[PDB]
């Protein structure tokens, strides 16, 4: 029947957590989400589950609202914040069952969070410096592991780390902001993936734009167009007049996206232009922004010094074709990655691995403050806060202790979802982090993550699993806020 | 719940698999359909069994949907797919009760699938391509045990000529094939021997009054979605069409006699009340282009298509023959008979053999049926 | 038939957990409302009110195994349970019961000849107390706790190696006596039957003595009646004290007048005779029970050798040693906090001494701890493919039935059963026969028993396999009966 | 029942049963805990404070309850101090481990973890226990009595407690032969004050109508020995019965000088209406005597036992030192002191207020128990739930080191060790959680000998508060509690055999 609306709220939060509990981690099980119309949805990430779960309890409403606003704040962490909040609510309910007033519990939780963010800020990792590459390459390999391309994963990691760090695009106020769309895929037929090499520029596999293109160009101007140069019955017949007019302004390499022209062979020698059809919109937009250019449809009237610059266009046998290597642009955006093999059909999994490795590497490089993943932070915080609570001495000892104990739910669920003996894994992690405090010389034993592959404790900074500091800190803040808000709503009788 | 939901899902899978588990093979047993009015249906096909029956569990609905998607993609084998899925999900019960995680079961299943793929590709017997001998052997093997045994002599050569009418040469050697672009012409009447083949698109629509230059020795088709009106006071579109000088321009609106004269002034033949499933195949077989924006209008607005046009009113009905098309990828196949109750089935089995042929172009391989392949791969796994 | 298999499954499950050294002991209450805590499976089956006639067959098979080898009973139970489970699933497949029976018989015949090919026999002889005690370690290790095994093995072996004469042993010779109080470590080995007594007028140096056995335990007119009672009692004590009688026992209590008259004859008065002690005395000295006081005779009287008081164990005890064989009887004194753990230790001692008796007629030792079970399973399942026909299914199920013993021995030790079985089976191809299941590690690890000295007798395993297979077969050949 | 089957459900049921049995003695922990009323059927309600007495008279029927009660009783019999502690601690162990059982933690793992934790705790205790025995306890006993009056500190008897403590320990020292509670018995007398309460080295029993017949006995008699008579003393064939009765009455006087016994004892009623008839006998008599007085006389003075009417023996008037009969509170009491083996000390519970029997029997008995236990052993640790806190802290610190299943279980063991101070401060009536939190803080950082103070309800250094408990008895109690918990955990089935 029930006895306390506090209990009803905590059970509602626990049920909401249990709905999304099993999906935490990269190997989380899927969930079926069916509505009244009979439609079905398949999902793995908890954010999608919560964003469309049909909730019914006001406490569940509050918890989902906090999760959604946390998602809008930073993104990843909704499932983790919900699970942590539910664990805090359960433990606080157990405490208040022992005649501890919830206000002392709330103050203890606030103190525990305030101390936890301080502990994290003093025991995080900033190894993503210019001297930190072994960690980055190991992260790329680990994200590229558990696949048939693992043997070739070392070369791919080496070729991708320097590719992303060399193309680092600076921003307006001075931060390294690598654009993910700067890196482009480029399929290849013939030789397998075990011979891939980085290309510093884009080269569409298509018809040859021109044959008079020199290997290196001292001065080029990207005169991008969209129309096809053809004769009809500033010029009515768009073949000569506007081309020469733009060439007078300085247009050296005209980027003709449209169809080819029947007398442009002379123009491709006297001026050095190009003609390639069906250029990808994203690729052309990036190559224009790689040189500070914008797409021009017509030439009726910007043409003086706004057109982008090309420094070197290699015209040789690349990918068994006469590719156009428009590289060495102005901005750090022009690049392309060879995708060897036979086609894009049998290499779909490896190219998707390339994308996810790119995503994890760009996550690591951004937000230079990073923390190890795999639940290391949770165990370290639990060990810290157990000592902190005893050092306190007030009536918030139990509150802070239960906050410390509740954080272990994240590695616990990570271990369960990894099909391992969860208690043993969390105990091993906790024991490794114990020596990080009792032993003053074993300082560099703090980032022992959870290796989900073999299900054994593992040094994780070396492994390369990483999480932005802001994500963990702000998720902890929101978990504490949600737990506090639900725990305050208690004095009801029904 | 935990594993309770897994057990429920696979129990629904099992209870839907054994419904049609009995209706495969050359001696399939019949099934009873009892609608809530009193009617009763004889049925041998498990596909219709699943289609007519109603289910409430999402797992069953998903499996039925996957069986369908396999049906309209590759053709046959839906009953086998359902049976196999039910069997694997049923034998997973033993391990799911071992308190051992579904993830390791999943990994084991994936390894087993990879090994089965390898051992099938190892055990498959090769077959020749473009050779009628083992093509007819496959006709005897699979295209038989259907309603075609009386009309196999015609189905066989219809398919064998039809194998070379839908090829796309995009990335390799004739490895691309599209399914609906074959110009099917199913018309009852006359003898079944009148069914034949033709290289070109066969359009059942025609101009109301063909008193104009309909056929030209080099149809340069231009597609247009605009509607032809009386005149400008629209002849302006016709005047712009005159700029590139085509001979045939395909529209999708009616044409009047005065509109007919205005069109033949430009010497262009339009069509009306045609279907999109006809317009797309016309464009595919002719390689034409559709454009009406004046700025985009260039010399590319006209694309040469066929090389010979003809109109024949076979049995006082308006046919249109477009032979010798530029792209032999959407070409005419003719069907004749009395009733469409079997010719549809014979047709569908023939394009099943068509898919057989294109895969033979990819992997000219055959696997021994009658449970031979199943036990062979089971032995391969067990010894592995 | 599935009803019978289900009943046998339940009865095997109820004692499956007690298997192995980490067996979960159960609480036992009998009809007279005691409260035991026992891990011995045979004891559990004794107090189980088994009524299903199908499970009665397996219970009788277990009794026969215990009656002949004295150990491996729970092995018989669990093996029969696994065999019936797999036979049930075979029946559900569609195989006839006759084919299953034939396959089981063929598999048992194969196993009986495979078994003697994996033996690492005894070292030299039953002598060399340390070595032979090391052999006798595993049984006591399993039956009671694994801690005090190092001492229980020595206690139970020093007594049994006393008389290895002509290679003949009897279980009843090695008797066990209860002396409550101090811990188990205070126990030792003594010679001759022992129990309590009351009086102190005893003589130590005694020749062949004379035992009297009592099957039935004990104003002037008032003075004359008292005198009559006194004179009748004096006449009775004179009549029982004639013919040079020296020792008397009675199942009752002491009386001051009775003990006074006994002492005036220089005869001690022994009391506190248990309901089981009189038969043991009568068989050990060839005596007889005398109902009343008035019929004592020399012929109906048994003979002992030496009687004296021993203070060993912080208490007074009597000793009846040096019998006709002068060394046949050999007791063991036991010390414990209460009597509840006394019974567990006596059953462990019995389950050790009977294994020693089995070893007397067979020096063959087999690697235990699941080593031999997994080896037999591998051998039989390899032989299965060599036999085409309908019996291959039953042979494979026999192999999987052998697979059950390490499975139980692990799952009743807090270890994932499938993991350890897979690891054992994989190692057993290269890390051959002598490898088994390690108990110490919580992680599912394996360990060699030839080095660890965890071994069990060949004859016991052979007979247990035979009896379990026979029980499964004879319970599969029953259709039904109205119940 | 409710899920009494294989494995987990039966373990849960047994844990619940142990919780129920511990709840019956939960609140009696501490020197000033609650009190219970038990009615024994016919209507003799029993009131008592000590936990062991409560457990000994329960009606346990559940097998888990019985197998915890027997452990408690064995602990009480082996050492008389600390019974409700072991049951409460074992029940706390079971309740703390229960939320780990349904998750699949195999109970053998719990057994192993409990055993290793208990071994660690027993090892740790030895490095903290401190020997104080030689530090002026036998000679210069001021420390002994300074520990002794703690059972009566901050009470109404605060001023006079030193007298009672010093005098009872004076009695204890001269009787240092492994004293027992039964053979050191106290008696209550109506009237008087508390300051003048005294101890006679013997017995103190009032003479009632059926107890003693003749008054003004020869007190200053230096060889009084008890004579245990077993026959009545007080007073066609219609005249034959009269003659027989008169002959019996005349023969009852044959023991006056022929037997020669100054004090005669009988189990048959004695008539004080015939005091002048007994005045002709002119000797002391005893009748309807309690068994305690009988045993104290036998092992102190050694009175003879007689069965016949003219039973003559040489022990009727053996050697006993002195005879005492002094009126106490206006009523004459019999004192059989002055004995060759007078290892007896009966205390006169003088006092005007009659309801103080519970106060004195809860105070002085505990005081003498503490004195005796401090004398017997050499090394002690701080009490009042102080050593439990230290063990909990040490076990919690050690648990984090070990990897694996045992870590959580040892942590739960350490958490369960906290219940003793919590229950002490709960029975004292003050906010338990605040006391526990302050204790944990100041005890993890500051010192290792802080417990709970029952007077001011605050943390205190029980070492300088002279709250001593022997290390050996605490170690034994902890071992017994852990072993009882392990025995409960290791059981997963019961067999009934109801009728046939
Ligand atoms: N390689 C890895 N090894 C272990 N844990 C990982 C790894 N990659 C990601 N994780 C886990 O994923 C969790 C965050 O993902 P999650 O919060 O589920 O995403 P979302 O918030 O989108 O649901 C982190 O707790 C981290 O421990
Ligand atoms: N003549 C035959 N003898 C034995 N087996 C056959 C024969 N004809 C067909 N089969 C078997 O029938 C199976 C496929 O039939 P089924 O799946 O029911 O048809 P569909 O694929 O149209 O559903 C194949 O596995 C094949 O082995
Ligand atoms: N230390 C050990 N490690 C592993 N297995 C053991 C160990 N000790 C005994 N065993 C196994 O446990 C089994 C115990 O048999 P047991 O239950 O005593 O049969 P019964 O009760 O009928 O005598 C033995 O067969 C032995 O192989
Ligand atoms: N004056 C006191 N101050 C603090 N604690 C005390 C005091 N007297 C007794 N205790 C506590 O009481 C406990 C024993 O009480 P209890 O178990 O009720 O009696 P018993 O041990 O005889 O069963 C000890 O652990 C001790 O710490």
């Amino acid at each position: 029947t029930g006895e306390t609306i506090r209990s009803q709220n905590v059970m509602a939060a626990a049920s909401i957590a249990n709905i999304v509990k099993s999906s935490l981690g990269p190997v989380g099980l899927d969930k079926m989400l069916v509505d009244d119309i009979g439609d079905v949805t398949i999902t793995n990430d908890g954010a999608t589950i919560l964003k469309l779960l049909e909730v019914e309890h006001p406490a569940a409403k509050v918890l989902c609202e906090l999760a959604d606003l946390q998602d809008k704040e930073v993104g990843d962490g909704t499932t983790s914040v919900v699970i942590i909040a539910a664990e805090l609510l359960k433990n606080a309910d157990e405490l208040v069952k022992q005649k501890i007033h919830p206000t002392s519990v709330i103050s203890g939780y606030r103190l525990a969070c305030k101390e936890a963010v301080r502990y994290i800020n003093e025991n995080l990792i900033v190894n993503t410096d210019e001297l930190g590459r072994d960690c980055l390459i190991n992260a790329a390999k680990t994200s590229m592991s558990s696949k048939i391309i693992g043997i070739n994963g070392d070369f791919f990691a080496n070729m991708v780390v320097d590719a992303v760090l060399a193309i680092k695009y600076t921003d307006i106020r001075g931060q390294p902001r690598y654009p993910v769309n700067s890196v482009n895929i480029l399929k290849a037929h013939g030789r397998s993936q075990m011979e891939s090499m980085l290309i510093s520029g884009y080269a569409l596999n298509c018809v040859v734009g021109s044959q008079g293109m020199p290997k290196r160009i001292v001065n080029a101007k990207i005169a991008c167009l969209d129309f096809s140069l053809q004769k009809t019955k500033r010029e009515s017949d768009i073949t000569k007049e506007r081309i020469q007019k733009i060439l007078a302004t300085g247009a050296n390499v005209i980027l003709t996206t449209g169809g080819i022209d029947d007398m442009c062979l002379k123009y491709f020698v006297e001026a050095g232009a190009m003609a390639v059809r069906r250029v990808l919109k994203r690729d052309l937009k990036r190559i224009a922004k790689a040189s500070g250019a914008t797409i021009l449809s017509t030439l009726a009237n910007f043409e003086a010094a706004m057109l982008g610059q090309a420094e070197e266009v290699v015209q040789e046998r690349i990918c068994d074709d006469e590719l156009i290597l428009i590289k060495n642009t102005k901005a750090r955006t022009s690049a392309s990655i060879i995708l060897r093999g036979a086609n894009d059909f049998m290499c779909d999994e490896m190219e998707r691995s390339l994308h996810d490795a790119l995503c994890v590497v760009k996550r690591v490089l951004e937000s230079k403050s990073v923390v190890p993943g795999g639940g290391a932070v949770e165990a370290a915080l639990s060990i810290y806060l157990e000592n902190y609570a005893t050092s306190m001495g007030s009536r918030e000892q139990l509150a802070i202790a239960e906050f410390a104990r509740s954080l272990l739910v994240i590695p616990n669920t990570l271990a369960v979802n990894a099909a391992q003996d969860s208690t043993d894994l969390v105990a091993k992690l906790r024991a490794f982090h114990n020596e990080a405090q009792v032993n003053p010389e074993r300082k560099n034993l703090k980032w022992i993550g959870l290796d989900l592959s073999n299900g054994k404790p593992r040094d994780n900074k070396q492994a390369g699993v990483f999480e932005p500091t802001i994500v963990k800190v702000k998720s902890l803040k929101f978990a504490t806020e949600a737990a506090i808000t639900i725990l305050r709503i208690d004095d009801l009788i029904k | 719940s935990g594993r309770k939901v897994q057990s429920g899902n696979i129990n629904a899978a099992k209870t839907i698999a054994d419904i049609i588990r009995t209706c495969l093979g050359p001696k399939s047993m019949m099934k009873m359909l009892l609608d809530p009015m009193g009617g009763i249906v004889m049925t041998n096909d498990g596909n219709a069994i699943l289609r007519e029956i109603q289910v409430q569990h999402p797992a069953a609905k998903s499996m039925i949907e996957i069986s369908r998607t396999q049906d309209e993609e590759v053709g046959d084998g839906t009953t086998s797919v359902i049976i196999l899925a039910g069997e694997m999900l049923s034998v997973a019960e033993h391990f799911l009760e071992q308190q051992m995680h579904p993830t390791v079961v999943i990994s084991a299943y994936r390894k087993a699938l990879d090994d089965m793929i390898s051992t099938l590709k190892k055990i498959s017997i090769p077959v020749d391509i473009s050779d009628s001998d083992m093509m007819l052997n496959i006709i005897n093997s699979s295209i038989t045990t259907k309603a075609i045994s009386r009309w196999s002599s015609l189905a066989c050569n219809i398919a064998l000529d039809a194998v070379k009418m839908v090829q796309f040469e995009e990335n390799g050697r004739k490895e691309i094939d599209i399914k609906k672009y074959a110009r099917v012409e199913k018309i009852p009447g006359g003898i079944i021997e009148d069914s034949c083949v033709l290289r070109g698109v066969m359009i059942n629509k025609d101009v109301t009054h063909p008193r104009m230059r309909r056929y030209i020795k080099n149809p340069r088709i231009v597609l247009l979605d605009s509607s032809l009106e009386y005149k400008k006071g629209i002849q302006q579109l016709c005047e712009d069409i005159i700029q590139l000088k085509p001979d045939v321009v395909i529209t999708e609106k009616g044409i009047s006699d005065l509109a007919q004269h205005y069109l033949m002034r430009a010497n262009i033949t339009a069509i009306r009340r045609v279907r999109k499933t006809d317009n797309n195949r016309i464009a595919r077989a002719c390689g034409a282009r559709i454009v009406s924006r004046p700025e985009e209008l260039r010399e590319d607005d006209v694309g040469t298509g066929a090389g010979l046009l003809e109109i024949k009113k076979i049995g006082d009905e308006y046919f249109t023959f477009i032979t010798d098309c530029k792209d032999p990828k959407a070409c005419t196949i003719l069907l004749r008979g009395a009733s469409k109750e079997i010719l549809s089935e014979v047709e569908r089995n023939l394009q099943d053999a068509m898919q057989v042929c294109r895969n033979v172009l990819l992997d000219p391989q055959l696997v021994p049926g009658g449970g031979a392949s199943e036990m062979a791969v089971a032995h391969a796994l067990t010894e592995k | 038939v599935y009803r019978n298999i289900q009943a046998c499954k339940e009865l095997a499950q109820t004692t499956r957990t007690a298997y192995g050294p980490n067996g979960m002991n159960k609480m036992v209450i009998n009809h007279l409302e005691k409260l035991f805590v026992t891990n011995d499976a045979a004891t559990i089956l004794r107090e189980l009110e088994v009524q299903h006639p199908a499970a009665k067959m397996i219970v009788m098979a277990s009794h026969m195994q215990e009656q002949e080898v004295g150990d491996g009973t729970n092995f018989v139970l669990v093996f029969a349970g696994a065999l019936l489970e797999l036979a049930e699933e075979l029946l559900r497949i569609g195989l006839s019961v006759s084919e299953v029976i034939e396959g089981y018989e063929i598999a048992c015949r194969k196993a009986h000849e495979i078994l003697p090919n994996l033996v690492c026999c005894s070292a030299k002889n039953l002598r060399d107390i340390d070595e032979v005690s090391s052999l006798l370690r595993t049984s006591i290790m399993s039956k009671q706790y694994g801690n005090e095994v190092f001492l229980a093995k020595l206690i139970a072996q020093a007594c049994v190696s006393i008389f290895p004469d002509s290679g003949h042993f009897n279980v009843d010779n090695i008797r066990v006596c209860k002396i409550l109080g101090s811990g188990i470590s205070s126990s030792s080995v003594l010679h001759g039957m022992v129990f309590k007594k009351e009086t102190e007028g005893d003589v130590t140096s005694v020749k062949d003595a004379k035992i009297a056995v009592y099957s039935c335990p004990f104003a002037e007119e008032l003075m004359n009646f008292s005198k009559g009672e006194e004179n009748l009692m004096d006449a009775q004590v004179k009549a029982i004290a004639d013919t040079g009688a020296n020792v008397v026992v009675t199942g009752g209590k002491v009386a001051d007048m009775a003990l006074h008259y006994a002492n005036k004859y220089n005869i001690m008065l022994v009391r506190l005779n248990s309901k089981w002690d009189l038969r043991r005395l009568c068989k050990t000295v060839g005596a007889t029970a005398l109902p009343r006081l008035t019929p004592p005779v020399l012929e109906e009287m048994g003979h002992c050798d030496s009687v004296y008081l021993s203070e060993v164990g912080d208490t007074q005890v009597v000793v009846f040693k040096h019998e006709k064989e002068d060394g046949a009887i050999s007791t063991i004194v036991l010390r414990g906090s209460t009597d509840n753990l006394m019974d567990d230790i006596e059953r462990a001692v019995d389950d050790g001494v009977n294994t020693f008796k089995v070893l007397t007629r067979d020096k063959r030792l087999v690697p235990g701890g699941g080593a031999t079970e997994i080896e037999l399973a591998k051998q039989i399942t390899s032989y299965g493919e060599t036999c085409p026909g309908l019996e291959q299914y039953a042979i494979k199920k026999f192999a999987e039935a052998f697979e059950a013993i390490p499975r139980a021995l692990a799952e009743n030790s807090g270890v994932k059963a499938n993991e350890v079985i897979s690891k054992l089976y994989a190692v057993h191809q290269e890390g051959n026969k002598n490898v088994g299941l390690d108990i110490e590690a919580e992680v599912p690890a394996v360990k060699d028993m030839l080095e660890a000295g965890i071994l069990d007798t060949y004859l016991g395993k052979y007979w247990a396999i035979k009896l379990a297979t026979n029980a499964a077969v004879t319970v599969l050949r029953v259709d039904q009966i109205i119940m | 029942g409710t899920d009494s089957s294989q494995g987990i459900p039966q373990l849960v049921s047994n844990i619940s049963a142990c919780q129920v049995i511990a709840e019956a003695v939960r609140t009696t922990l501490g020197p000033r805990g609650m009190d219970k009323l038990i009615v024994d059927g016919r209507g003799k309600a029993t009131i008592s404070n000590d936990g062991a007495t409560i457990l000994k008279l329960l009606d346990v029927v559940h097998p888990a309850a019985k197998t915890l009660v027997d452990i408690a009783k064995s602990q009480d019999a082996e050492v008389g101090d600390g019974t409700t502690s072991v049951t409460l601690l074992a029940a706390e162990f079971l309740k703390q481990v229960k939320p780990y059982v349904e998750e699949g933690l195999h109970p053998q793992i719990i057994i192993r973890a409990f055993r290793t934790a208990t071994q660690l705790a027993v090892n740790k205790i030895k490095e903290i226990a401190v020997t104080v025995k030689k530090a002026d306890k036998v000679e210069q006993r001021k420390l002994l009595e300074k520990c002794a009056m703690t059972a009566l500190s901050s009470k109404l008897i605060s001023q006079q407690k030193a007298f009672f403590a010093k005098m009872v320990v004076d009695a204890v020292m001269m009787l240092d032969d492994l004293l027992q509670l039964k053979m050191i018995g106290i008696k209550k007398v109506q009237g008087g004050a508390l300051e003048d309460s005294q101890l006679v080295a013997g017995v103190a029993f009032k003479k009632t109508f059926s107890y003693a017949g003749f008054e003004m006995q020869p007190k200053k008699y230096h060889n009084p020995k008890i004579a245990l008579l077993n026959v009545e003393l007080e007073l066609e064939d219609y005249q034959a019965i009269v003659d027989a009765e008169w002959n019996i009455l005349y023969d009852k006087l044959e023991k006056i000088h022929h037997s020669g016994a100054k004090v005669v004892l009988s189990k048959l009623p004695i008539g004080d209406v015939a005091t002048q008839y007994f005045a002709d006998r002119d000797m002391f008599c005893a009748g309807r005597v309690p068994e305690e007085d009988l045993k104290r006389t036998m092992m102190a003075c050694g009175g003879s036992i007689q069965t016949s009417v003219n039973a003559l023996s040489a022990d009727v008037l053996g050697r006993c030192q002195v005879f005492e009969e002094t009126q106490i509170g206006g009523e004459r009491y019999n004192f059989f002191t002055g004995c060759p083996k007078a290892k007896t000390c009966t205390f006169i519970l003088r006092g005007g207020a009659e309801q103080f029997m519970e106060e004195t029997e809860r105070s002085l008995h505990d005081a003498i128990m503490i004195v005796r236990r401090a004398i017997k052993n050499d090394s002690v640790v701080a009490g009042g739930g102080a050593i439990e806190m230290e063990l909990s802290k040490y076990l919690r610190d050690y648990s984090r080191t070990i990897p694996g299943k045992q870590q959580l279980l040892i942590g739960a063991y350490a958490k369960a060790l906290e219940i003793i101070p919590r229950q002490l401060c709960d029975n004292a009536g003050f906010d338990a959680t605040n006391i526990l939190n302050k204790l944990r803080a100041r005890h993890a950082q500051g010192g290792t000998w802080y417990g709970v103070d029952i007077n001011n309800e605050d943390i205190a250094d029980n070492f300088e508060a002279f709250v001593w408990e022997p290390a050996m008895v605490r170690i034994n109690a902890l071992t017994a509690a852990s072993e009882a918990a392990c025995l409960i955990v290791s059981v997963d089935e019961t067999i009934k055999n109801p009728r046939s």
